């Protein structure tokens, strides 16, 4: 079957309100479902919003994951989203750095 | 019975723009009940082309969350002073705005 692995882009923190920053990853243009997303190899679970995917007019899916972290952690704590797309045997670990 | 949405709008990443693509991501959370309308503006003009909004899903905070995406060309993105994601929930609207770097 035809598959297409995702293009993963950072959603950089800049996105900060009352001492909390939101950052994330955009998992673009993959096929078929599903993708899974973890953060810091499963170390970061609290305040994570992931999925569901959107089906674009192209017939490809996109999905995002956003985590809210303390703003003081930025540039200290590394944030890596771990994206797995089993159907294409692709994994992407994207480092999300402040802009 | 209502809780207003929290909204974060992300501009296209530098990496995506370098790949000749652009996506705005509007992350919506913490709202109840679980229905929203999402409207996008390019400067002040309403746009529906390239928009996909998810159906809100219940989170572990017992409140609803959703996403809206706007796909556009890098040239479209750079041609405007700003884009806005406007989230209407029970008649009231939370709007976030971002601009090219």
């Amino acid at each position: 079957a035809s598959t297409k692995g995702p293009s993963v882009f950072p959603l950089a923190p800049s996105s900060t309100s009352g001492g909390t920053a939101a950052l994330g990853c955009l998992v673009k243009d993959y096929f078929p479902e599903p993708v899974t997303v973890s953060w810091n190899s499963g170390a970061l679970t609290s305040g994570v919003h992931t999925g569901p995917a959107v089906l674009q007019s192209s017939g490809l899916y996109s999905l995002s994951s956003v985590v809210t972290v303390p703003s003081s952690s930025l540039g200290t704590q590394t944030y890596i989203c771990n994206v797995n797309h089993k159907p294409s045997n692709t994994k992407v670990d994207k480092k999300v750095e402040p802009k | 019975p209502k809780a207003a949405p929290s909204v974060t709008l992300f501009p296209p990443s530098s990496e995506e723009l370098q790949a000749n693509k652009a996506t705005l991501v509007c992350a919506i959370s913490d709202f109840y009940p679980g229905a929203v309308t999402v409207a996008w503006k390019a400067d002040s003009s309403p746009v529906k082309a390239g928009v996909e909004t998810t159906t809100p899903s219940k989170q572990s905070n017992n409140k609803y969350a959703a996403w809206s995406y706007l796909s556009l060309t890098p040239e479209q993105w750079k041609s405007h002073r700003s884009y806005s994601c406007q989230v209407t929930h029970e008649g009231s609207t939370v709007e976030k705005t971002v601009a090219p770097t």
